[PDB]
């Protein structure tokens, strides 16, 4: 199997950086005989198909920005965006399709801004929730960047594993941030158990970690 | 006008068979082989295999041996995906995508859920305690999408609505939150509005402070 690394996996950009994608083929993917290498690049947005935008390494696809070019021969290959514009944040990735196909790992391309610490909130069950035997306890993460945040949930200060489900908003495309939401999923009966409900936030902008907590009752 | 056309998105339970359809269009079906690409949520894109639309033979990425099938109806210039006996890792978008070209279908999404329909339950994320955040718990519901909004949509500013997640039941969830000023709570009503069109249901909730 040719073997496809691609790298990085992620980029962070602004307005107008020169952008640089590469590619490792584990065998070359240039055919001797017509000197062609079988090499492709696609772009793909949330929810939509992949797109072409480079064949053949270095040909363009028609209705692809000029801003896009490819390059490389037999095992390396690069897909370049001179001049990245919002309409070009999508995640890329490379195709070999000499011997069958083999994707790259892909390539996700957000906005960068400055750091941000998240806003942090907890939030206890609901009565009306109790009534039917399960407790959902949810902790907010708002507004923060890079996306790299370790959530901790300590129930009476145990620490709490395979009972809780994250969630992460897509980067805003108003302010550049994410926000996650961690949800605790308990039984009414190992809710009432206990007493101290606390939320433990890990992140690049808080100069320590921070706890959220709130006691059953009170 | 070349194109593929795929069938509609699929909700099956785990054990069950589903047959997807990638419909060709605007040139020689018969002289162009038919490529299968799996992308599960959130991840990558997977070459499962390739099928010769002309003599019927397909190939097989080593993932996708046993349980997998690709097949023609070359008169109505279609190929089929079969996946039999469907697992949690199963859930994920097929791609239908052509030699030679920018083609691909829309791509067949694939939800393994032991749920059948059913609409959210509704809770109250209430106000703590110079900005208070709150919101709504949308719970239990299948299938996807539900709509929030907020104050029937006069609130939009400082609105996180989050991506649903699949609980173990196979019921989906998700909470919708807000910031907002501290000195507003026991002035400003705040109400979600959530809607799930499957169940055909409609529920509103108040969340003021508990």
């Amino acid at each position: 199997n040719i073997m496809m690394t691609q790298s990085p996996s992620s980029l962070a950009v602004s307005a107008g950086e020169k952008v640089t994608v590469n590619c490792k083929s584990s065998q070359s993917v240039l055919y001797s005989s017509n000197q062609m290498n079988y090499l492709a690049w696609y772009q793909q947005k949330p929810g939509q198909s992949p797109k072409l935008l480079i064949y053949w390494a270095s040909t363009r696809e028609s209705g692809v920005p000029d801003r896009f070019t490819g390059s490389g021969s037999g095992t390396d290959f690069t897909l370049t965006i001179s001049s990245v514009q919002t309409e070009d944040l999508a995640v890329y990735y490379c195709l070999q399709y000499l011997s069958s196909w083999t994707f790259g790992g892909g390539t996700k391309l957000e906005i960068k801004r400055t750091v941000a610490a998240p806003s942090v909130f907890i939030f206890p069950p609901s009565d009306e929730q109790l009534k039917s035997g399960t407790a959902s306890v949810v902790c907010l993460l708002n507004n923060f960047y890079p996306r790299e945040a370790k959530v901790q949930w300590k129930v009476d200060n145990a620490l709490q594993s395979g009972n809780s489900q994250e969630s992460v908003t897509e980067q805003d495309s108003k302010d550049s941030t994410y926000s996650l939401s961690s949800t605790l999923t308990l039984s009414k009966a190992d809710y009432e158990k206990h007493k101290v409900y606390a939320c433990e936030v890990t992140h690049q902008g808080l100069s320590s970690p921070v706890t959220k907590s709130f006691n059953r009752g009170e | 006008q070349i194109q593929l056309v795929q069938s509609g998105p699929e909700l099956k339970k785990p054990g069950e068979t589903v047959k997807i359809s990638c419909k060709a269009s605007g040139y020689t079906f018969k002289n162009y082989g038919m490529n299968w690409v799996k992308q599960a949520p959130g991840k990558g894109l997977k070459w499962m295999g390739w099928i010769n639309t002309y003599t019927g033979q397909p190939i097989y990425a080593n993932d996708f041996k046993g349980r997998f099938a690709f097949s023609l109806e070359t008169s109505a210039s279609t190929a089929y995906l079969q996946i039999n006996n469907l697992k949690n890792e199963d859930t994920a978008t097929y791609f239908c995508a052509r030699d030679w070209g920018p083609y691909w279908g829309q791509g067949t999404l694939v939800i393994v859920s032991a749920a059948s329909t059913k609409g959210p339950s509704v809770f109250p994320l209430a106000p703590s305690s110079g900005t208070a955040a709150l919101g709504c718990l949308v719970k239990d519901y299948f299938p996807e999408p539900v709509t929030v909004s907020w104050n029937s949509g006069a609130l939009t500013s400082g609105v996180h609505t989050f991506p649903a997640v699949l609980q173990s039941s196979g019921l989906y969830s998700l909470s919708s939150v807000v910031t907002v000023p501290s000195s507003s709570l026991g002035t400003q009503t705040y109400i979600c509005n959530v809607n799930h069109k499957p169940s055909n249901t409609k529920v509103d909730k108040k969340v003021e402070p508990k």
